[PDB]
Parts: structure tokens; C-alpha cells; sequence
């Protein structure tokens, strides 16, 4: 390796990234992007696995330090903790009515 | 590096009928003032729980029982300590260098959590030294694993220094643990309840909260408890003898799939539970 060598004989540092998938749980993933919050609007949400549709507003309840989301007595998602602000946001179904 | 332990008279293992303890949070869902029915790996309200003793008599049984216990579907590990004798556990299948194993141990400075195919020993334990010169313990002789190779997971906590002195009196500390291994995830539940007892832990209820979730695709068949030993100038022994075990005792109960009726209060904390497999008036 001399500094006067042309293209072809110069040292080229090459790295190899080998991806392996086994029966073990997936530990390395891609960076999951995050969007801004919005209040008092009918908007679909997706925090961890919850794919619903409703209006997110500030709540007055307090979850446990490990409980992510909650649900009402009717087995329907009622509130969910924000994964970044650690705040509880109520989930209310959007306006459903007949004309 | 491993050193066996002699002068340990064998005693028939005792059993203690566990109370309603063992109930944990099966999921991370918030419920308030409702009675939810769950069908998961729970612990019955009354079952045989093996009682392991760790004491040191003044003469005419020295017990340091920490055998390799099986892991069928989940174990309920409750520790009634007074001087932090239990350091951790050793999970795995055969505890050999041919298959991977789980090592969870606290060496008084960090919470060492390594998942490698270690080469464990028959008597893995930690030791302290009651040095009268500087009035300090400064535990050493970390004898858990001999050869570590091909590690796939490692986790350490922030440096700290817990109390290592030998307290005299009753068990003023209760640590309950529930270990589960489903879908390749190793779920650990923990709960600390300050009590004051000497033996046969009192009846009560404590909902164990989820502590960590370590994703490790390994098979867990058996596990062993890592205890500690005390050594000082008044200890006859050079290599195998010359040690004493502080007053401590842990309980191990295996989980069974049953239906439990969880009672949540206005704050989302489980207050009571009903096992509808125990006796009449429960179903
Ligand atoms: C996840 O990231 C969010 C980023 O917004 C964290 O929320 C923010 O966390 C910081 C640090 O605890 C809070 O203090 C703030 O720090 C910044 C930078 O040092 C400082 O400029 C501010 O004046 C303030 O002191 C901050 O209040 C908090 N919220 C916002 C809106 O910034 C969140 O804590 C992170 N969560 C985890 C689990 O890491
Ligand atoms: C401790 O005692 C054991 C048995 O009394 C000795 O033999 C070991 O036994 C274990 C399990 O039975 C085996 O996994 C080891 O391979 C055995 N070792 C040998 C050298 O055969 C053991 O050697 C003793 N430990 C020491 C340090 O002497
Ligand atoms: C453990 O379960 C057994 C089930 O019968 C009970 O203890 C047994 O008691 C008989 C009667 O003396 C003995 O022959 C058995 O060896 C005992 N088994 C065990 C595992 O100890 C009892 O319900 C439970 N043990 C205790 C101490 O409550
Ligand atoms: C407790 O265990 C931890 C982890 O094994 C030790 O931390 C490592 O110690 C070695 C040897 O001193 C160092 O080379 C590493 O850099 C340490 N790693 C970290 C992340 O700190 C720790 O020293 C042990 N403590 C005692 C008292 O044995
Ligand atoms: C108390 O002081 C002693 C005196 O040196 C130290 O303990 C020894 O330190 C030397 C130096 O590394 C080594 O032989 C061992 O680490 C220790 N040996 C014994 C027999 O303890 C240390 O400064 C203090 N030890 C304790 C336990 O507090
Ligand atoms: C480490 O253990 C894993 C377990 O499946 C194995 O796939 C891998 O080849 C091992 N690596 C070695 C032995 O270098
Ligand atoms: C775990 O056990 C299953 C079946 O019991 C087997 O298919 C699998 O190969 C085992 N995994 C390891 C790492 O031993
Ligand atoms: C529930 O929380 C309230 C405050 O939010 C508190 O006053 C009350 O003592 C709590 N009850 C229990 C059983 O923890």
C-alpha cells in the first residue's frame, strides 16, 4: 500500500453486514418514526399496537408506572399513555349521528 | 476456580403451605373498579411450596441448600431475608457449555444479567469477608461460572453499594418473584413488601408488578439459586470449610394454568383475587 497507487491497488476498507433471522425474538429493528400529537380532532392513532380511530384529549386519571393503555367496562379502549410524554390521553369515538 | 462445600449435614426438605400470595398483573391494561377473569399461568392459593433453609447453628444443623430445581412452566420465588443473602439465580436447561443459559446475579455493585453458555458448578455462591481491621466487608471470590463464551445478551445496572452487613433479629425484608418463559420472552415480576417475621411468612396479598422483559430464545428447564457466605477469623477451614451462612430462607412454588378473578380498585391496583379451582364457594 503506497500513496502513489492508482484506482484498483489502493486499500479499500469493506465491511459486511450479515442479517440472521432465527426462532429467537427479534432484538434489532429499524428506527420507528414518531409524529406530532393533535388534540380535539378525529384522527387515527398507533402507539404500540393499537390501531383505532378517535379524538385524543387530556385526561385526569393516573395509570400505573407499567400500564400502557386501558379499557372501559365494555371491553373498549378508553385511554392510552403517550410513549414519549408519559401522559394519559383519553380515546373517544368520533361523532356518529344521522342527518 | 470453583470450590466445593463440605461440613453440610443433609436434612429432609420441609414444605410450607403458601397463602393467597403469588398473584401478579397478567397484562399492562388499566382497569378500575371491575372484576376481570384471566386464564394464565398463576399460582394456586394453597399448594405445596418447598421451604429451603439457610442457617448456622452454634454447635450440637448447618444448612446451605441451593439445589438445581426444575422449571416446568413458571416458578414463584419468595425470599425472606435479613442481610441480603440471595444474590441471584441461574436459569438454563443443563447448565453446561453445550447450550445457552441465563445468569442473573447481583454482586453488590451491578445487576449482572448475561445470557451465555457458561460452565457452572455444583455449588455456585458468593462470599464476604468480615475484616475487623477496616471495619468493612468488601465481598469477593465471585464463584458462579468458570468459562464464559458466545454471549448473546448482556445487561448491567448503574454502580451502587448495598448493605452487606449481617443484621441480627428477624427477617425484615420480603422479595417475591415470578419467572415466566413464553414465546421466547423471559418475563420477570417483582414485589417488595417490608414485613417482620422469623419463619412461615404471614398471610397477605401483594400484586407483583412486571419488572423486565428480556427477549431470549433459550429453553429454560432447571434453575438454581445463588446464595452468599460469610467468612471471618473465627472460621475453622482453609478451602472448603471455614464459612457461615446468614439467616435466610427462600420459597419456590410452581405455576399452574388456572382461572383467577382479579379485583381492581379505583387506582388500577389488584386488591384481591379468587382461584376458582381450589374448593367449593369459589367457583
Ligand atoms: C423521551 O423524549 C422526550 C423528549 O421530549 C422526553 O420529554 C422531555 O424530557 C426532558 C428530560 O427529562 C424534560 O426536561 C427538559 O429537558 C430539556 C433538554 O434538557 C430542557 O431543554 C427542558 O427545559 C426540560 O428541562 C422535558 O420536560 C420533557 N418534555 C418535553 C416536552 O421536552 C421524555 O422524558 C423522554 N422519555 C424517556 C423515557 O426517555
Ligand atoms: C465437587 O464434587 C463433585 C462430586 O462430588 C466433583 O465431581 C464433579 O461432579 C459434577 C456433577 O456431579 C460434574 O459435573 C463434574 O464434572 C465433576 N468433576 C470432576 C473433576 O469429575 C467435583 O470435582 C468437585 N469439585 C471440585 C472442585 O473438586
Ligand atoms: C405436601 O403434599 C403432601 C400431599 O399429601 C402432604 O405432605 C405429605 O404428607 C404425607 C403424610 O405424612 C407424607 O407421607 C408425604 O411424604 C408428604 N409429602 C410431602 C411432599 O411432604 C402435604 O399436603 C404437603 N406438605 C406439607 C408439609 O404441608
Ligand atoms: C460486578 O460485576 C460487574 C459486571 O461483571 C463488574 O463490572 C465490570 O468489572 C470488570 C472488572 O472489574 C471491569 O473490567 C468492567 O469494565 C466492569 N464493567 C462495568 C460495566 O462496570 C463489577 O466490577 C463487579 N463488581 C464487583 C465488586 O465484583
Ligand atoms: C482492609 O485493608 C486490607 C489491608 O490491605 C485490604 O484487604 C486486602 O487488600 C490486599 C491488597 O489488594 C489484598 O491482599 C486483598 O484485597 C485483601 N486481603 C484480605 C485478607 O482482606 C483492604 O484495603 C481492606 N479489606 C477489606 C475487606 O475491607
Ligand atoms: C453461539 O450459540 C448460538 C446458539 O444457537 C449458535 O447459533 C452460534 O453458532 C454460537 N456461536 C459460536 C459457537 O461461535
Ligand atoms: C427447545 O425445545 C424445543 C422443543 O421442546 C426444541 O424444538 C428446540 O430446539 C429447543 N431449543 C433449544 C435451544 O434447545
Ligand atoms: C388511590 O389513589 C388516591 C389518589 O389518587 C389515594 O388517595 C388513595 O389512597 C389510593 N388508594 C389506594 C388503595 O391505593
Amino acid at each position: 500500500f503506497q500513496p502513489t497507487n492508482g484506482v484498483g491497488y489502493q486499500p479499500y476498507r469493506v465491511v459486511v453486514l450479515s442479517f440472521e433471522l432465527l426462532h429467537a425474538p427479534a432484538t434489532v429493528c429499524g428506527p420507528k418514526k414518531s409524529t406530532n400529537l393533535v388534540k380535539n380532532k378525529c384522527v387515527n392513532f398507533n402507539f404500540n399496537g393499537l390501531t383505532g380511530t378517535g379524538v385524543l384529549t387530556e385526561s385526569n386519571k393516573k395509570f400505573l408506572p407499567f400500564q400502557q393503555f386501558g379499557r372501559d367496562i365494555a371491553d373498549t379502549t378508553d385511554a392510552v399513555r403517550d410513549p414519549q410524554t408519559l401522559e394519559i390521553l383519553d380515546i373517544t369515538p368520533c361523532s356518529f349521528g344521522g342527518v | 476456580q470453583c470450590v466445593n462445600l463440605t461440613t453440610r449435614t443433609q436434612l429432609p426438605p420441609a414444605y410450607t403451605n403458601s397463602f393467597t400470595r403469588g398473584v401478579y398483573y397478567p397484562d399492562k391494561v388499566f382497569r378500575s373498579s371491575v372484576l376481570h377473569s384471566t386464564q394464565d399461568l398463576f399460582l394456586p392459593f394453597f399448594s405445596n411450596v418447598t421451604w429451603f433453609h439457610a442457617i448456622h447453628v452454634s454447635g450440637t444443623t448447618k444448612r446451605f441448600d441451593n439445589p438445581v430445581l426444575p422449571f416446568n412452566d413458571g416458578v414463584y420465588f419468595a425470599s425472606t431475608e435479613k442481610s441480603n443473602i440471595i444474590r441471584g439465580w441461574i436459569f438454563g436447561t443443563t447448565l453446561d457449555s453445550k447450550t445457552q443459559s441465563l445468569l442473573i446475579v447481583n454482586n453488590a455493585t451491578n445487576v449482572v444479567i448475561k445470557v451465555c453458555e457458561f460452565q457452572f458448578c455444583n455449588d455456585p455462591f458468593l462470599g464476604v469477608y468480615y475484616h475487623k481491621n477496616n471495619k468493612s466487608w468488601m465481598e469477593s471470590e465471585f464463584r458462579v461460572y468458570s468459562s464464559a463464551n458466545n454471549c448473546t445478551f448482556e445487561y448491567v445496572s448503574q454502580p451502587f453499594l448495598m448493605d452487606l452487613e449481617g443484621k441480627q433479629g428477624n427477617f425484615k425484608n420480603l422479595r417475591e418473584f415470578v419467572f415466566k418463559n413464553i414465546d421466547g420472552y423471559f418475563k420477570i415480576y417483582s414485589k417488595h413488601t417490608p414485613i417482620n417475621l422469623v419463619r412461615d411468612l404471614p398471610q397477605g396479598f401483594s400484586a407483583l408488578e412486571p419488572l423486565v422483559d428480556l427477549p431470549i430464545g433459550i429453553n429454560i428447564t432447571r434453575f438454581q439459586t445463588l446464595l452468599a457466605l460469610h467468612r471471618s477469623y473465627l472460621t475453622p477451614g482453609d478451602s472448603s470449610s471455614g464459612w457461615t451462612a446468614g439467616a435466610a430462607a427462600y420459597y419456590v412454588g410452581y405455576l399452574q394454568p388456572r382461572t383467577f378473578l382479579l379485583k381492581y380498585n379505583e387506582n388500577g391496583t389488584i386488591t384481591d383475587a379468587v382461584d376458582c379451582a381450589l374448593d367449593p364457594l369459589s367457583e
